[PDB]
């Protein structure tokens, strides 16, 4: 990775068309209508930070049966909007997480009356060091994840 | 300082 490894990228599907891409380099990547967020979406919708994605050092106890990476890192995605977003299949609540498995769709705003729909697609470009880059590990079917002040103070530093 | 609610 010479500077870009997540790409998410606010499909045509989404009420909007751009590309923004996670620079392997900044963690957390923050999200949302603000300039500060790394990411520039303003959505009157959605909070000046509606949601930030925070990439993880992945590990487990051992590796009976199951096969992990030994020790790589992984993308998490943390959503801190008032206005929930929605992960592929799973509710993204203001302070929960998930993982983000390469080609990973979320939404930031739907609004069924006001027809406001967004949508970024997550693809990882580049792997540094990746248990997968991002296939979604077994274990665990796709649930979200809650955050702790650890969390909330990533944003704080925002 | 938000009051957001999509439903």
């Amino acid at each position: 990775g010479n500077g870009r490894f997540l790409t998410l990228k606010p499909l045509p599907d989404s009420i909007i068309q751009e590309s923004l891409e996670i620079q392997q380099g900044v963690n957390p990547f923050f999200i949302g209508r603000s300039e500060d967020c790394n990411c520039k979406i303003e959505d009157n919708r959605l909070s000046r930070v509606h949601c930030f994605i925070f990439k993880k050092r992945h590990a487990v106890g051992k590796s009976m049966y199951e096969s992990p990476a030994q020790g790589l890192d992984d993308i998490w995605y943390c959503h801190t909007g008032t206005n929930v977003s929605y992960l592929n299949n799973n509710r993204m609540i203001q302070g929960t997480k998930f993982l983000l498995q390469d080609g990973d769709e979320i939404k930031i705003i739907w609004d069924k009356n006001n027809k406001f729909v967004i949508g970024f697609k997550v693809e990882i470009n580049d792997t540094t060091g990746l248990f997968n880059e991002g296939l979604g590990m077994l274990q665990e079917q796709r649930v979200v994840l809650k955050q702790t002040a650890e969390e909330k103070d990533l944003v704080k530093k925002l | 300082e938000d009051i957001y609610y999509l439903d």
